[PDB]
């Protein structure tokens, strides 16, 4: 869309309707007259538009009312109420703007934020900008969390996030105007190369892929139309559902052949019956002729009974001859309606072994996309977030994604090398206990009003617990941590003295040998200004590779690469790095996914803040003290940088409301 | 609405490949056998058929009797009458064969005949004796 409505859509909001969370705060308006609703909407859209048109400076209430129009710019409490709501939930003035009113003299409330992964950072900036006292505690010695970027000389490569998923209402859209990231598009062109080391024909490539997409939708039909969602008590995975469909395909392939040859026999067996009839006719025709010959040797003149005999046997014969001509007639028809059948047999196979194997790469890709074995993705929900996807084409950060957290981090109080070990939260406050990662006996205590927890799901899953909650997290929240899926995927970074791949290609795939190893180095990325290649280890393979030395790994790499590019167009790599995210203590994996038997509704559970019991019993019910953000908390944008960033905005909005009071709901 | 066309997925078929641990490769194998068990029986009957084709080798060519090109008539030579009476005894109501035997009489002059000489050829008797066989 475009104009004011451009902004509404570009901000993830319906241009012509009020959201649930708008109703929440403007219950007067939404329950009120259609007329007023439409003013509101415009006001909202317009303000957005202004912020959007220019997000390198703050957008004040004044500056808004300024550019507004009568009738709209008549009611200035509406304008204030709207510009405030917007400001508060980070729809406007989020990220990195230039202030206009430098930051109000003294602060208010104190919040401890665990972990300076993007979610963390974005929430911290928000809060600080809302005049609060904010400290973030980070276990690592750098910001960014799962946004690692490797740097050395002019080598630059993310082992972290890597792709921006296209600017169609992506908040990163703004971030990227505010920060100098160089965004290069991802040329969708991706050649495949079998174990042998030779391209896969344009012929095949397409047959397989297209079968792949066909297979996917197939599962969707199974799921929704046939209701194949439980199976002897376990939830059905996508993997299961795929195999079941493939089987059913092979079953049909045979099914057909069977009833095709079954047609041959039923025909070849009419030919059999006819021939018998035909032989036994030549049998009478033989012996009958004889008798006519015999009856002709009685020489005339003959009496009438003997004359009759001749004439009679003569007819009887030309009669029997009639039939046999008509039967060799029929015979001919059948004999051809029989190469008819031998000319077009149904297909030999469903998929060949070179097929099943390429198809297997298309699965690896899906495993790479969801960081998991398809045997673990929920069939019913694995793709629930599919609707909310941005428009436009995926990109990469040419100068390293890390430039973004670094950017956000600027201005903030961040304790690096500070591993939170215990969160205790009570009616009157919280205290957080961290240690120093370098000498771990050396101890820290932080007192605050609220804790925003941006710990990775992996971490929150750990047994036994790496962070301990006091009191324990309510069971409803812990079940949700169990049920959800935290996946895994790893990168390998290859650094050379010269380009030797197709420079106009961004990504080529390698086709593995077995189902079991579809993920092993299945795809490579030429992304960068230096000669760097980047290779993925996804699916089942990912977890296994983390148990194998870097050399061995880089081995299998060069191997695969020589195989494609010629056994000595491929030099030794100057510099190599190899992630192990399931290993890494401050992540324990890569990003969440919708495990079988979970739903989207679990992501919502993750976000629900915690409210301590009362202190002195029968005192009034407290404020909520413990809140959560981060990638695993945002139902509609899981497992992504923008998704995190946005969870951060979310919680910061929510906390500010709670502690600084919502002035704008009146 | 329906499976993306090409894919086959009956309700009934699904419950069948799920039933147990390897109903999967079971049912896929019944057909694997079931198939060769037909392909084989094609051979048998392709062979049985092939021998019968060799018997028929020769056609019926040495046995076919030249064209009786002769022309229809009206008179009833006493010969023609006797031929008739005997054709009746051997053919019943097959007016067609009876005409064929007397060569030069129409399938109708025949039916006619049946009613003129019916009288003095006891064609009643004649016919009831063809029936008795
Ligand atoms: C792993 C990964 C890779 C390798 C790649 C990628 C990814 C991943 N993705 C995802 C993202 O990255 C995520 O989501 C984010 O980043 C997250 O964030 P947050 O939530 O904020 O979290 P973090 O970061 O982790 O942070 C946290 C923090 O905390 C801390 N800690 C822990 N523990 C502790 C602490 N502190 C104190 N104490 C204690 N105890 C840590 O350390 C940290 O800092 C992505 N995304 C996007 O957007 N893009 C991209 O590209 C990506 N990547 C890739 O490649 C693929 C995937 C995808 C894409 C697209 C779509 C879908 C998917």
């Amino acid at each position: 869309p475009s104009g004011v409505e451009g902004a509404a859509f570009q901000s993830r909001l319906p241009h012509d309707r009020m959201t649930s969370q708008e109703a929440a705060c403007f219950p007067d308006i939404i329950s009120g007259p259609q007329q007023t609703q439409k003013v509101f909407l415009f006001i909202r859209n317009r303000t957005l538009q202004l912020w959007l048109d220019n997000p390198k400076i703050q957008l004040t209430f004044e500056a808004t009312l300024q550019q507004l129009e009568a009738p709209y710019n008549s009611d200035t409490v509406l304008v204030h109420r709207v510009h405030s709501y917007l400001e508060r939930h980070g729809l406007i003035n989020f990220g990195i703007y230039k202030r206009i009113k430098p930051l109000p003299t003294k602060k208010t409330g104190k919040v401890i934020i665990i972990g300076s992964g993007v979610s963390g950072l974005a929430a911290a900036r928000q809060l600080q900008s809302f005049g609060m006292d904010v400290t973030l505690l980070e276990a690592r010695d750098r910001v960014g969390g799962r946004v690692a970027t490797f740097r050395k000389g002019n080598y630059v490569a993310d082992l972290g996030a890597m792709v921006v998923t296209g600017l169609g209402g992506n908040p990163m859209a703004v971030v990227s105007k505010q920060v100098n990231m160089e965004l290069a598009k991802i040329k969708q062109k991706c050649p495949l190369y079998e174990a042998n080391g030779q391209a896969v024909p344009k012929e095949k490539d397409e047959m397989v892929e297209q079968e792949f997409n066909r297979l996917l939708e197939a599962t969707s039909y199974l799921s929704h139309q046939l209701d194949f969602n439980v199976l002897n008590n376990k939830p059905v995975s996508l993997g299961q559902a795929l195999e079941v469909v493939i089987q059913l395909q092979e079953k049909h392939v045979k099914d057909e052949q069977i009833e095709h040859w079954k047609k041959i026999v039923k025909t070849q067996e009419e030919l059999k019956e006819l021939l018998n009839k035909m032989v036994n006719l030549k049998e009478k025709i033989k012996e009958l002729h004889q008798q006519y010959k015999e009856a002709s040797e009685v020489k005339p003149p003959r009496d009438i009974t003997a004359e009759f005999l001749v004439k009679s046997k003569h007819r009887d014969l030309t009669a029997l001859c009639k039939e046999y001509d008509e039967l060799a007639e029929t015979q001919g028809k059948l004999e051809e309606k029989l190469q008819e059948l031998e000319a077009n047999p149904p297909s030999d196979v469903y998929l060949s072994s070179r097929d099943r194997q390429i198809l297997d790469w298309h699965f690896a890709n899906l495993e790479f996309a969801n960081a998991t074995p398809l045997s673990t993705l929920s069939l019913k929900h694995w793709d629930q977030d599919d609707d909310f996807e941005f428009t436009g084409s995926h990109l990469t950060v040419r100068n390293g994604y890390s430039c973004v957290p670094v950017a956000l981090a600027e201005g903030l109080d961040i304790k690096l090398n500070t591993a939170v070990r215990q969160v205790r939260y009570t009616a009157s406050g919280c205290e957080v206990i961290a240690v120093n990662t370098r000498s771990t006996s050396q101890t820290f205590i932080y007192k605050c009003d609220a804790v925003l927890c941006t710990l990775p799901l992996g971490v929150l899953k750990q047994q036994p617990p790496a962070v301990q909650f006091v009191p324990p997290l309510p069971e409803w929240k812990t079940s949700a941590v169990q049920r959800m899926g935290f996946g895994n995927l790893n990168k390998v970074v290859l650094c050379f003295d010269r380009v030797f791949w197709d420079p106009s290609v961004n990504l080529f795939g390698h086709v593995g040998s077995t189902t079991a190893s579809r993920g092993e180095l299945f795809l490579f990325w030429n992304l960068y200004k230096a000669p760097i290649l980047l290779a993925l280890v996804a699916g089942e393979a990912a977890g296994i590779m983390e148990n194998i030395s870097d050399d061995v790994i880089v081995g299998r790499c060069l191997a695969i690469l020589k195989g494609i590019f010629g056994s000595s167009a491929v030099p030794q790599p100057k510099e190599t790095v190899v992630s192990r995210w399931r290993a890494d203590p401050w992540a324990r994996g890569s990003y969440s996914y919708v495990a079988a038997g979970s739903s989207g509704n679990d992501y919502d559970l993750m976000a629900q803040p915690i409210t301590p019991g009362p202190s002195i019993p029968g005192a009034p019910q407290p404020i909520p003290r413990l809140f959560f953000a981060g990638e695993h908390t945002i139902r509609n944008y899981p497992a992504t940088v923008h998704g995190a960033l946005l969870s951060g905005l979310r919680e910061a909005g929510r906390i500010a409301d709670q502690f600084l009071g919502a002035m704008y709901t009146l | 609405r329906k499976p993306p066309k090409g894919m086959f997925l009956s309700q009934e078929d699904v419950e069948a490949v799920s039933a147990n641990a390897t109903a999967a490769t079971t049912v896929l194998r019944q057909l694997d056998m079931e198939l060769v068990s037909v392909k084989r029986q094609i051979q048998n009957i392709k062979q049985t058929n092939s021998a019968l084709k060799e018997k028929l080798d020769g056609g019926i060519e040495p046995y076919r009797l030249p064209e009786v090109i002769q022309k229809c008539n009206a008179r009833w030579t006493t010969e023609e009458q006797l031929l008739a009476v005997q054709a009746i005894r051997k053919y019943g109501r097959d007016f067609q064969a009876i005409s064929d035997v007397i060569g030069n009489k129409s399938v109708v002059q025949v039916k006619n005949f049946f009613v003129n000489y019916r009288r003095r050829f006891n064609i009643d008797e004649v016919l009831q004796e063809w029936e008795a066989e």
